[PDB]
């Protein structure tokens, strides 16, 4: 038939690139056989390009309608119903081609996907090894395999893996097809930086073609800003306006600008949360945009053209719920990547990238595709002084006879309950009250002793500090500073009384073996020593504990916590002793929560960003001394901290006091330092210049 | 129940 000839030049001219000039090729072929099931199933799948998201549900729905039996379009459409958030019927789709072709890996593939997205890891692993049982070639199905074991710490045939991944990416460059492994991802596996920065370029060329469908113009940018005033308009685009950790970093910057020369728009790809992030930030913003209400990406990018942005931020990154379709239309001149993405975009709608020396140093560019944009300190901020400003002091009670690190105390008013005590004693390091083991700490150890909520000593609220939920629900989440005083203790969560406590609350992905070996070998040097983790997920916990008794450590020697909110799980850190930074993805975040506890991190920079960032932290803390240049340097910086406990104590005073010093929470300092930045940019655009490096 | 992992022993 001539349907056939008409098909097989429009699967060429899609390999071809000519998916443009090739999807009428299919379209012809259907018109020779309106009922030519092969063409209705492909021309649904380029479709699947983005076009209209039912279009290829339509074709997909023929296609099946006239051979019953083509599991291809099954397998495909429940992907495509995958895009449309149908997850209902998705599955269906997945299990309906399984059932009738048992042999079809992808749809195993594909059902294995679903289930890790929903987080049945174990069932994602189950399905993904049935795939590649069926289908050992199959590159989508070992790399999300690979990914998914990453995250429980399961290193079984950990190297070759590694080996394997890095071939897979190689051969799938070679051919320009789509790499398997998330760029996200990529920090994770040992790849040349090039190959990091190829994989980027490849994601962020799919949205390129999806928008090209549009036509849209390019877009006329402004070129000063006599018609805004005089005031540069930023537009910060972000899913994660609300209970998401970006907004527990940056919800003040946006209130911070100054408005006399700064116009801010704040458009959010995610609909209100209910949460107060996304209050405080559509109140303080000068601006604020649903762009969630805005589906098509070219409307929306039209919309950010009319408001007039000059500098376009993005917040996402390669992560979830980004649109980085809207970036691709260049509807702002300058485009640059912001907190939230800890790596290059490799595409050219990015322009610009904020970073710092450290987190970025001269000599690991041209792993970004974007122009550098430095910070004078550091890129990463936090707002965990305005979060959980009851931690910027704390108490302590004397159970035996100077311990900042077993039984603490934190409160707004703390002063006025420490004022109502009658045997209040004063320890210097600016200073630390402690309680004597009277009878009011009597009635406090009763309280977590007997698990009770809380005590009221003297009128004073005393909370337990693992029942902040339902005492304030929106204090646990960090949306509300703690009105009482709260009461965290090392026998709330297992930890030996008087012994070392060297910690890590990162998710488990960021573990290695080699990383794990560093901490055992820090354990055995270090007698007394105990290292604190946080299931998360809990299957890792099996994983860790065999990996350690291989390595000799017994059970004891590891002690498991499950997640807490926010506010508890800042206000834990407070316990530990000092924490062990994962190499492999420097605790970001994570690493901004234990230091405002006061708690030192050793961290050893590595090559990549997410490797590099933690030092730029303590860097900006005025902390050099604790980061690690090798294996051994980590290793010994860790043992010395758990073995000389007068240098301890000195530098866990030095990490108390420079993170309320240091420019590293000052927030105003941080956006005023943006705003610098900002006009830097806007400057070289203005005299035409193109994006060079700005330090 | 809901209680300390270990208890603090107190004269
Ligand atoms: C490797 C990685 O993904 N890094 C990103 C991460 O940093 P980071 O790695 O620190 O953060 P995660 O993605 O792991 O998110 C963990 C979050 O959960 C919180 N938590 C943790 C333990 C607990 O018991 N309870 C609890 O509430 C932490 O305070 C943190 O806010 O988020 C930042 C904020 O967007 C991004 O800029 C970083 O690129």
């Amino acid at each position: 038939t001539h349907a056939d000839s008409l098909n097989n030049l429009a699967n060429i001219k899609r390999e071809q690139g000519n998916i443009e000039e090739a999807v009428r090729l299919y379209r012809k072929a259907l018109e020779v056989f309106p009922e030519f099931a092969a063409a209705h199933s492909n021309l649904a799948s380029v479709l699947q390009q983005q076009g209209k998201l039912q279009e290829a549900l339509m074709h997909y729905k023929e296609a099946i309608r006239i051979s019953p039996t083509f599991a291809d379009a099954y397998s495909n459409m429940g992907n495509t119903l995958k895009e449309m958030q149908d997850v209902q019927g998705a599955l269906q789709c997945y299990t309906r081609a399984i059932q009738i072709n048992p042999a079809f890996a992808d749809a195993h593939s594909n059902l294995a996907s679903i289930h890790k997205d929903s987080g049945n890891i174990p069932e994602a692993i189950a399905s993904y090894r049935t795939a590649l049982k069926l289908k050992p070639d199959f590159p989508d199905a070992y790399c999300n395999l690979a990914h998914c074991l990453q995250i429980v710490c399961d290193w079984t045939d950990y190297d070759e893996r590694m080996k394997k991944l890095v071939s897979i990416v190689a051969d799938q460059l070679e051919k320009n097809r789509l790499p398997s492994v998330h760029p996200h991802h990529s920090m994770l596996y040992p790849l040349s930086h090039g190959f990091r920065k190829a994989i980027a370029e490849r994601h962020g060329n799919l949205c390129l073609d999806k928008i090209n469908v549009l036509h849209k113009p390019p877009y006329e940018h402004p070129k000063d800003l006599k018609l805004s005033d005089g005031r540069l308009r930023v537009g910060y685009v972000s899913s994660d306006f609300g209970n998401h950790p970006t907004s527990h970093l940056m919800q003040s910057i946006p209130g911070m600008h100054n408005p006399d020369k700064f116009e801010v728009f704040c458009y959010a790809l995610s609909p209100d949360d209910g949460t107060n992030f996304r209050v405080k930030v559509m109140a303080e913003a000068n601006h604020f945009i649903d762009l969630s209400q805005i589906p098509c990406n070219g409307k929306a990018a039209d919309r950010i053209h009319q408001d007039g942005i000059h500098i376009l931020v993005n917040m996402n990154g390669y992560t979830k719920g980004a649109r980085n379709e809207l970036f691709a239309l260049r509807p702002a001149p300058i485009q640059a990547m912001w907190l939230g993405y800890p790596g290059t975009s490799g595409a050219l709608f990015m322009d610009y990238i904020i970073t710092d020396q450290e987190t970025s140093p001269a000599e690991v560019a041209e792993q970004y595709s974007e122009k550098l944009a430095y910070m004078p300190h550091t890129f990463f901020i936090g707002d965990h002084a305005n979060m959980f400003p009851h931690l910027k002091k704390k108490a302590v009670i004397d159970f035996k006879s100077i311990y900042d690190n077993r039984i603490v105390l934190n409160g707004i008013d703390l002063k006025a309950f420490l004022d109502s005590l009658p045997d209040v004693k004063i320890v210097k390091m600016l200073n630390m009250p402690v309680i004597p083991m009277n009878t009011i700490a009597e009635a406090v150890i009763e309280m977590i002793n007997r698990g009770q909520i809380q005590i009221t000593i003297n009128g004073f609220s005393i909370s337990n500090g693992l029942a902040t939920t339902q005492i304030n629900n929106k204090a646990a989440t960090g949306e509300e500073v703690p009105r009482t005083i709260i009461v965290t203790t090392r026998s709330q969560y297992g930890l030996p009384e008087d012994a070392i406590v060297y910690c890590n609350f990162n998710q488990l992905y960021k573990i290695d073996p080699s990383t794990l070996q560093m901490w055992a070998n820090i354990l055995k040097r270090v007698p007394n020593s105990v290292l604190w983790l946080l299931r998360f997920p809990a299957v890792g916990e099996p994983n860790i504990q065999q990996y350690a008794q291989n390595m000799g450590l017994p059970q004891n020697r590891i002690i498991f916590s499950p997640v807490a909110p926010k506010e508890e799980h800042v206000r834990r850190g407070q316990l530990a002793d000092v924490c062990l930074d994962t190499p492999l993805c420097n605790g970001h975040t994570t690493g901004m929560d234990v230091l405002w506890a006061g708690t030192p991190m050793v961290t050893m920079p590595g090559e990549t960003l997410a490797s590099r960032v933690a030092a730029s932290q303590l860097t900006c803390l005025g902390c050099l001394e604790l980061i690690a240049k090798n294996r051994q340097e980590y290793e010994d910086i860790a043992v010395k901290l758990g073995t000389d406990l007068e240098y301890l104590k000195k530098v866990r005073g030095k990490v108390w006091k420079q993170r309320i010093s240091s420019p590293l929470f000052n927030t105003k300092q941080y956006t005023m330092e943006l705003e610098r930045l900002y006009l830097q940019m806007w400057e070289h655009y203005a005299a035409g210049n193109k994006p060079d490096h700005m330090i | 129940a809901f209680s300390p992992k270990y208890l603090l022993r107190l004269p």
